[PDB]
């Protein structure tokens, strides 16, 4: 896997590929890295496919519970809170979880929480996870600004993981785009790296590297 | 976790046009001593219904007893225990395979390889095997431990697929059944001259044959054998 | 089944009263009076034994005043083998605190549990209440010297001056009278012994139907003691006073 | 987690605590802090094993806070420090024990002292005037005995850090971020923002 | 005394039927069930005017396609409800689908007869639960501390409800619209209050396909108050 | 050291279309270098429209499939006799699974039918719970082999319209029940001939409205 | 375990160990809440027939649950030890679990399910007591006062007292209490507190308790003295 | 009187007062009738309602392919019995292949039943029911009784005013016992049946319920515009 999010001016951008991998046997290329928690809450998903599936559409269930029980919706430090105190109870059984919590609410903001299956939980402004981690950060940390508009930090996002998707053997697929506003999160669509590396090359002029 | 002490080797079996026929031998081996030779390892089960256990013996007793007392307990408040509510051969396979599994999800198994062989109510033939793993299967022909790699191939020939059974006849069955047990004794360091057989028939129903003997041996070239090469 | 034997001792009366706490309190009622008065400069504890014989060992004897720990002591009113059950707990629980935080228990903490235990019994588990009263005499470097009270409902309160036990209401009518905030700790034992003299049952106040206990800082510079008083210094200071 | 520091001076407790979050090839964190207030006059910073120093931290942090609303009065950094390490020595006999290393520093109201505790994930604790965690105490230990005496003030204290910090970041391995600088005295606790 | 499940002679359990006379000093709820929706609405009923009547909370939701009104000792239904929104939640964690109204009613009434000598006495407490789904439409549903549950097109439970039972007996028909039960609803609720009527001491809800579970507002029912009484009047 | 696991051999594939779904498999079991069966079935129907088959370890894919039916048994009489959707199934499967995270069932697990739209759907899982829902998937021990020719066949992938300088890709169509079950015959007979677990017989379930029918076709039997 | 079923149903539909219950709470000191524009007050009376008490060590009426929560009562002693733990224990776990310090409604709700649940639970009778919960949601100043009974049943109060002749306090409240116009400030807050408990206690001396909790966890307890000169200034206005 | 405060207590004259308590709320409740031939067995059930804004409660309940009963009484005591009987049939399934037997049905409920009348603190139950199948012996009838006593029977109705149902079958009982190889016959002739227990009511379309099961045909329930073929 690679996924990142990251915090800027107009709220929150977010971005995952979608390859899974058995080992060297690419076993999908089309899978669903962001779960959908609600309107205003989003998970990424990294490490075992199960283990995220499985537990982050169970955080979804106990946000649920939380909204019916208070008559609001639940904070991002709440929800990953949760999240982090259910995988510390697995603590050394197994589990393998590299996720990242991303909302918008009234008294926090948009807020980034970075929580894995080891138990640790840290909020902050970037973050990337997975095996392609490193390669994202290369090319979002040199580009980064806070000040960037919601078109160019919708593509930094994009370009970060397909700079990753390149080079890391066990990521690849297609890239799945998430916008995160006020008013709640936005799909900015699917984009197959089989079209979008070479549209990329063509027009950025990048990619020297590889035989045009 | 288990090791197995004292074990029994192959059972083999095949179907043929109105019924099975199953066999096993008398030994029960400790290691590479031929410890135990009055060992009867094929179990009936009513009269229509023949289970033919290998490996572990002292799992073997215990298999022995429930199916022992699963008989008595078909036969209470059941007035037609001796009819329309006699035990099947499908129910004690299916009792059998569920204890089988549970054991090795416990990791706790008995040490032992299965086949249950009969007669069902309306005439069809039953075969099915099951191990220490739960693991089942059917097969016009089925044997276990170096019957699987020795027996099979031969009994094969007889009955290849589902059409060749209606055209076997219980001798053509038999003879073959016979001769596996005589190739075994020629191969398998852990088998015994003596065993049982069992055949359960639509018709004459069960016959149980004991103290057989593998006879007609080829062992005559053996003399003109000599050195291991020069 | 078992049913029609089950007397529901943790159930409320009509008016809103626990039947059992009530009787408990009317068997205290019949106890040996005990006193304390807390003082200034330390805390006087004065108890009345129930009516002795003369063939009682009275030196080697222990009825009414039991310790806690070295700076908590307690005076007893009711039955002494339900008091003997709790104080063993009271004392377990001074030292598990002792153990934690490496400082002596707090009066109020140690109170406030012991008090807790006896809620407990009024509350759940379908058995009797303790019938027992107790005067709480301890100090700490928080507050000081205190004198508590807790009862069979697992209410208590801090006092500067109280009774248990028999005769309470004679008792505490004569100990707000003659009562001061000024107050010695000699002062205060004077008064404790001239109370039960007047409210007694007896004929007599005599030192071999009485338990006798103080909590002073008279021990050298800045820290307690706790005196059990024994029985030719209970005669002492009755002559003293001019009791005898 | 990696480095944290502490230092008893005249009438104040400083503690510094690394920003760096660490996992695998990547700092995932540069601006993290390896601390929580425990009582208005009592802090605590913690290093060691992901998830169990932050969940540890909380959970003490939980009970020392129930603690003074109960009784409406600050324990004494002595009273903490007790509660912490019989809470550590408990975790190590269980079936997964807790590997955090503390520091509690505190100002003692009662006695106007200042008080510096160290207590390792076994439950072994010590008082002293300066303490260090980990690989850290390696280098800090000589230099403060060294430099430190009894009678310093707050900013000589912050002068005797800086020249630990130095140190640290001449000669350590890893890149921990710089530190975070928190001080702990009879007005409480505050932190220091440019360091 | 005597055992808590015990039967009487005419073969009824006398804590069952206890429970049902607590459930007749409650306060009223009405359900209204049409093909355009389903309306459930209460009478607050608060013990004093100092008392802030927006707290009165007898009107809630189990899931967005449930919605539940209580009448009876009120604060027995808070493990009710608890259980309903947990079978809800955790149907669609098994199955990724909404669960259907008669199922989450069922479960609910397995609570119901977990009494005796489980907790120690019955619920003192009815329930109707209205709600959609994809099957059987728009459901109302009477549960009973009995364990019993009956679908009603319309049904009233509390004090005055044997008198708006028969009201709705004669009001209710298949065609009525969702604007029709509204108003329906609070004549209903207004001739067997003791007080008069208005936005503060009743509150109204609906179950729509479209917009989930709803509470109204006390300015929109103050409006439905409004033309109610100018409807009566104009003829 | 007792080992609780084993492998049975065998191969399964799924493929859905516009308004149908096909789930087949081979019907060979084997141990180690040994045959057990040449017709032992192991992809089933479990009502509600639904086909299932977990390939791999047979003992938990027999354990599996027998819990998944008894599951929609019980979802009858909890829901007034509900229909179970396809893709409550698989929500429920992927329960099934991880029940057992940390001793888990050792298949591979694929099911087929029709969504609630009437078009064709196909679930796959993996031995602890992860699902998705796709076209296509092979699954077992020549999922290696086949899946490959399913990404070129099925979904047109690598494949551009001639002329257009590999600018235009191949337009992606459903196929109809004739050509799928041309490509199923072919990706068995292919793995057959070079897998030594494959072989003996193919047992195919076509799923449509009308319900579900079988078809049965022989392999080598080497 | 002692098993058997305390609280039941009786043939005309009372539970009567809940009603015994409440006669508990009637027995019980007068407890008074009153909110203002900006604050609450919780004002207790303290009964004079016991002296020679020790204040500074006695336990106070009003209890914090947390920084920014109180809580009193009326009905048995004891039994309110219980509660105000388990709601101190609550505290602590909704900071740990949800990063964030507990709303007044919720605190409020926990209780109130306390109660309940002792109402249906077999071995155990009722609480006899009756609860006032006040203070201010986090990062909110809008005052919040609640009230709890044995039953379980919880509601929000503009004023509310409980106790013994609560019914007489109530009375005053419910006309010298005006809904479009709460005290604007904290004197007038406590001023009609301290007026309401004088139409029941007996003397202002140390019989009143007053306990002011204002937003962002600013709760203080008022000294004899202080409350001494509301009872000297209304006695004085009162000869009129 | 003096000895029906629980079950656990027997009477001077050896009776189970709560037993018979409950037995009398079997009484209380709602007509059914049970029926079979050597092919078939067939189920009716008159349902009862609150009011005419309420639904009709339903009586009959599956709890397995091959066998299912019908209710009188208190229904959420069928509704743990009948589940109890659910997983009865589905251990038979799963761990011996085979279709539980219904006289083992009646031995398993008739025990169940029993162990609450012998023990303190627990109630009996307080419905009756009748249980339909088909299995290796043929089409079966059983009454079950809160007391335990299960009977196996050709025909018979429990509920209120069973009696006249009751009655006709024995007198019907040579000519629908013959009725092979013809389910809406022997259903005709159950209707028939409990309509000798109907007064000032009749059979409409939402207040009938009939369940069968036979040879070929699987245990199915009929309500609504499906039983208007027998009114
Ligand atoms: C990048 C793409 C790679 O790291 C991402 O991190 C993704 C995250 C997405 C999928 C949410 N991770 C994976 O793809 C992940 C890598 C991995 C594998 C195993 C353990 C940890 C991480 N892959 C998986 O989880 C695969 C997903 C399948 C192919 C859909 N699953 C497996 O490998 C499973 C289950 C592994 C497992 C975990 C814990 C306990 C037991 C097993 N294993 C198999 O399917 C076994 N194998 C398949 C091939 O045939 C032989 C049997
Ligand atoms: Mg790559």
């Amino acid at each position: 896997t690679t996924t990142l999010a990251f915090r800027f001016q107009g709220g929150i951008i977010v971005a995952v590929d979608s390859r899974a991998t058995a080992g060297n046997w690419v076993a999908s290329q089309t899978v669903k890295k962001v779960i959908e928690i609600n309107p205003f809450l989003l998970g990424t998903m990294a490490g075992g496919t199960v283990d995220c599936q499985f537990w982050e559409t169970w955080l979804g269930s106990q946000c649920r519970l939380h909204e019916l029980r208070e008559k609001e919706r639940i904070s991002v430090a709440a929800a990953s809170k949760i999240l982090s105190n259910l995988v510390y109870q697995y603590k050394g059984a197994g589990l393998s979880m590299g996720t990242m919590i991303c909302g918008y609410t009234r008294k926090e903001g948009p807020t980034i929480y970075y929580v894995d299956s080891d138990g640790t939980r840290l909020k902050g402004d970037i973050f990337c996870v997975g095996s392609g981690q490193t390669f994202a950060y290369g090319v979002l940390d040199s580009n980064y600004k806070w000040d960037l508009s919601v078109e160019d930090a919708l593509y930094l996002g994009k370009r970060s993981i397909l700079a990753a998707a390149h080079r890391d053997a066990y990521s690849g697929g297609s890239v799945n785009l998430y916008h995160v506003t006020e008013d709640g999160w936005i799909y900015h669509g699917n984009h197959d790296v089989g079209e979008l590396f070479w549209k990329v090359k063509e027009e950025e002029g990048s990619f020297n590297n590889v035989i045009g | 976790t288990q090791q197995p002490i004292v074990t029994g080797t192959s059972v083999i079996s095949m179907k043929y046009d109105n019924g099975v026929i199953i066999a096993a031998d008398n030994l029960g081996s400790y290691g590479s001593l031929l410890r135990f030779n009055g060992v009867e390892r094929l179990i009936p089960v009513g009269d229509n219904t023949v289970v033919g256990i290998s490996g572990d013996i002292s799992d073997m007793q215990h298999i022995e007893r429930l199916l022992k007392d699963l008989v008595t307990e078909n036969a209470y408040d059941n007035p037609l225990a001796d009819a329309e509510e006699a035990l099947e051969p499908s129910y004690i396979f299916e009792y059998l395979a569920t204890v089988m599994y549970q054991r090795r999800s416990k990791m706790n198994p008995l040490w032992n390889a299965i086949i249950v062989a009969g007669v069902q109510s309306n005439g069809d033939q039953f075969l099915r095997y099951v191990n220490l793993l739960g693991v089942t299967y059917s097969s016009p022909t089925l044997a276990t431990g170096f019957g699987a790699h020795m027996a099979n191939p031969l009994l094969r020939k007889v009955v290849d697929r589902e059409s060749d059974i209606p055209k076997t006849t219980v001798q053509v069955a038999e003879e073959a059944i016979v001769n596996a047990m005589r190739v075994l004794y020629y191969r398998d360091a852990r088998s015994s001259r003596n065993f049982s057989l069992a055949i359960i028939d639509k018709n004459t129903g069960l016959t149980f044959k004991k103290n057989l003997q593998v006879e007609n041996m080829k062992w005559d070239f053996a003399k003109d054998i000599k050195g291991y090469g020069t | 089944g078992s049913r029609r034997y089950d007397s529901r001792t943790t159930i409320f009366s009509p008016e809103g009263r626990l039947y059992q706490v009530e009787y408990a309190l009317e068997s205290i009622s019949h106890a040996g009076t005990a006193i304390g008065i807390m003082a200034s400069d330390g805390i006087v504890l004065a108890a009345e034994r129930k009516v002795t014989s003369t063939l009682l060992e009275q030196d080697t004897s222990t009825e009414k005043l039991y310790k806690l720990n070295d700076k908590i002591a307690v005076a007893v009113a009711g039955l002494t083998a339900d008091a003997e059950i709790l104080i063993n707990t009271a004392r377990i629980h001074a030292q598990n605190y002792l153990k934690t935080y490496n400082e002596d228990i707090p009066v109020e903490i140690l109170v406030r549990r012991l008090s807790d235990i006896k809620q407990g019994y009024t509350q759940h588990g379908g058995l009797r209440p303790f019938g027992v009263s107790f005067i709480y005499a301890g100090y700490d470097d928080r507050y000081g010297y205190q004198l508590y009270t807790s009862n069979p409902s697992g209410n208590y309160t801090g006092w500067k001056a109280i009774s248990v036990g028999a005769n309470t209401s004679a008792a505490q009518t004569l100990l707000q009278m003659d009562y001061k905030d000024d107050m010695k700790v000699d002062d205060a034992i004077e008064l404790a012994l001239k109370t039960l003299s007047k409210t007694t049952d007896s004929s007599a106040l005599t030192y071999d139907r009485l338990e006798f206990a103080t909590i002073r800082k008279g021990a050298n510079d800045g820290e307690v003691y706790q005196k059990i008083f024994k029985p030719q210094e209970i005669k002492d200071i009755l002559v003293k006073t001019g009791i005898t | 987690m990696d480095i944290i520091l502490g230092i008893r001076v005249q009438d104040s407790v400083i503690l510094a605590s690394s920003k760096a979050v660490t996992r695998g090839i990547s700092v995932l964190k540069d601006s993290d802090d390896k601390t929580r207030q425990l009582s208005p006059h009592t802090l605590m910073s913690f290093a060691g094993e992901a998830g169990d120093t932050v969940q540890f931290a909380e959970y003490i942090q939980a009970n020392i806070q129930l603690y003074s609303i109960r009784e409406d009065y600050e324990l004494s950094p002595q009273a903490v420090s007790s509660f912490v390490r019989q809470e550590l020595a408990k975790s190590i006999r269980s079936r997964r024990p807790y590997q955090v290393n503390v520091l509690i520093g505190g100002y003692d109201k009662k006695k106007n002292k200042p008080e510096l505790y160290q207590i390792d994930y076994l439950g072994t604790k010590v008082e002293l005037p300066y303490g260090a965690h980990g690989y850290s105490g390696f280098y800090t230990f000589s230099l403060l005995d060294h430099h430190y005496r009894p009678d310093m003030t707050t900013e000589e204290g912050l002068d005797l850090l800086k020249l630990c910090v130095q140190e640290l970041e001449k000669r350590m391995p890893m890149d921990f971020k710089g530190v975070i600088v928190k001080i702990v005295d009879k007005d409480g606790i505050r932190q220091v923002d440019d360091f | 005394d005597r055992g808590v499940s015990t039967f009487s002679p005419e073969g009824r359990l006398f804590q069952v039927e206890y429970s049902l006379e607590a459930i007749k000093l409650g306060s009223t709820a009405i359900g209204i069930a049409t093909k355009e929706g389903v309306v459930l609405g209460v009478e607050k009923r608060a013990t004093s005017p100092l008392l802030e009547s927006d707290s009165i909370e007898k009107i809630v939701e189990i899931d967005r396609h449930i919605g539940c009104a209580m009448s009876g000792l009120t604060a027995d239904a808070r493990s009710m409800i608890e259980h309903a929104r947990t079978a809800a939640v955790t149907h669609n964690l098994y199955y990724d689908e909404d669960i259907n109204v008669e199922s989450l009613t069922q479960s609910v009434c397995d609570l119901a007869l977990r009494f005796g000598e489980l907790m120690s006495r019955p619920f003192g407490v009815a329930l109707l639960i209205a709600g959609h789904d994809a099957d059987d439409g728009y459901q109302l549903f009477h549960a009973e501390p009995s364990g019993t549950f009956y679908r009603y097109n319309a049904k009233a439970i509390g004090s005055g409800s044997e008198g708006a039972q028969a009201e709705l007996l004669n009001e209710w028909h298949s065609s009525l619209t969702l604007k029709e039960a509204e108003l329906l609803v609070l004549k209903i609720l207004k001739q067997v209050m003791e007080e008069k009527l208005d936005e503060n001491n009743a509150q109204l809800s609906c179950i729509t396909k479209q917009d989930g579970f709803k509470i109204y507002d006390n300015e929109k029912t103050a409006e439905l108050i409004k033309e109610l009484k100018e409807k009566e009047a104009a003829e | 050291q007792f080992n609780p696991y084993g492998d049975n051999g065998g191969t399964i594939l799924g493929i859905a279309g516009e308004d149908f779904a096909v789930l087949a498999g081979d019907t060979r079991n084997i141990t180690d270098y040994s045959i057990n069966s040449r017709y032992e079935p192991k992809v089933f129907d479990c009502g509600d429209n639904i086909v299932m088959s977990a390939n791999g370890f047979a003992a938990d894919g027999d354990a599996l499939v027998k819990r998944f039916k008894n599951s929609v048994k019980w979802y009858h009489f909890d829901h007034n006799d509900k229909k179970l959707s396809i893709n409550s199934a698989a929500r429920n499967i992927q329960h099934l699974l991880y029940g057992k995270r940390f001793f888990p069932y050792y298949v591979h697990t694929i099911i087929a039918g029709l969504d609630e739209d009437g078009k064709g759907a196909v679930y796959s899982f993996d031995p602890v719970g992860s699902y998705e829902r796709e076209q296509c998937r092979a699954g077992g021990a020549a999922a290696s082999l086949i899946m490959p020719f399913l990404d070129n066949q099925v979904n047109f992938k690598n494949q551009y319209e001639p002329g257009t300088n590999g600018k235009v890709k191949k337009p992606l169509k459903y196929l109809s029940v004739e050509e799928v079950i041309k490509l199923v015959r072919d990706s068995f007979t292919s793995a057959t001939e070079r897998h030594i677990q494959v072989g003996d017989g193919l047992e195919i379930l076509i799923v449509t409205k009308d319900g579900v029918r079988k078809e049965f076709y022989e392999l080598k039997r080497d | 375990g002692y098993d058997r079923a305390l609280s039941i149903f009786s043939p005309d539909g009372h539970i009567f160990q809940v009603e015994y219950a409440l006669e508990a709470v009637k027995r019980g000191t007068c407890a008074v809440g009153v909110k203002g524009k900006n604050c609450v007050v919780l004002g207790c009376e303290r009964r004079s027939t016991l002296k020679l008490q020790d204040t500074r060590i006695t336990p106070s009426k009003v209890s914090k649950i947390d920084s920014h929560v109180v809580l009193s009562f009326s009905g048995l002693n004891a039994d309110s030890r219980i509660l105000i733990e388990k709601a101190r224990v609550e505290a602590q776990s909704h900071r740990l679990t949800l990063e964030d310090p507990v709303t007044v409604e919720y605190l409020t709700r926990y209780v109130a399910g306390v109660q309940q649940r002792y109402t249906q639970s077999g071995g155990v009778r009722p609480f006899g007591v009756s609860t006032l919960i006040a203070g201010f949601d986090p990062r909110d100043d809008e005052p919040k006062l609640y009230q709890t009974e044995p039953s379980g049943i919880y509601s929000s109060w503009s004023a509310q007292t409980i106790g013994r002749n609560s019914k007489t306090v109530r009375e005053f409240l419910e006309k010298n209490y005006d809904r479009k116009e709460p005290p604007a400030t904290v004197e007038e807050c406590v001023k009609l507190t301290v007026r309401s408990l004088l139409e029941v206690v007996q003397t202002g001396a140390k019989n009143i308790e007053i306990t002011v909790v204002k937003p962002d966890s600013d709760i203080v307890a008022l000294s004899s003295e202080e409350i001494n000169q509301y009872v000297t200034q209304i006695e004085q206005e009162k000869q009129e | 009187n003096n000895y029906d405060g629980d079950t656990v207590t027997f009477s001077p004259t050896g009776r189970l007062f709560q037993v018979e308590y409950a037995l009398e709320a079997i009484k209380q409740g709602s007509v059914t009738v049970g029926l079979r031939s050597n092919t078939h067995a067939v189920l009716v059930a008159l349902k009862r309602n609150a009011d005419e804004l309420s639904s009709y409660q339903k009586k009959i309940i599956k709890c397995d392919e091959h066998m299912g009963l019908s209710l009188a009484g208190l229904a959420p005591d069928a509704r743990v019995l009948s589940n109890y009987l659910r997983q009865q049939c589905n251990y038979s399934s799963l761990v011996f292949n085979r279709k539980l037997a219904v006289e083992r049905a009646g031995h398993l409920l008739c025990d169940k039943a029993q162990k609450n009348t012998q023990s303190y603190g627990g109630r009996p139950y307080g419905v009756g029911l009748l249980i339909i199948g088909y299995d290796k012996s043929g089409a079966h009838l059983l009454e079950f009784q809160p007391s335990g006593n299960v009977t196996e029977l050709y025909g018979t109705a429990i509920g209120a005013r069973s009696q006249g149902a009751k009655t006709y079958l024995e007198r019907t009982l040579d000519t629908f016992i013959k009725i092979d190889g013809n389910p809406d016959e022997l259903i005709k002739a159950g209707v028939e049946a409990i309509s000798q227990s109907l007064r000032d009511e009749s059979l409409t379309v939402d207040n009938l319920s009939i369940a069968i099961v036979g040879k070929d045909t699987p245990f199915t329930i009929y309500d609504g515009e499906a039983v208007a073929k027998y009114i």
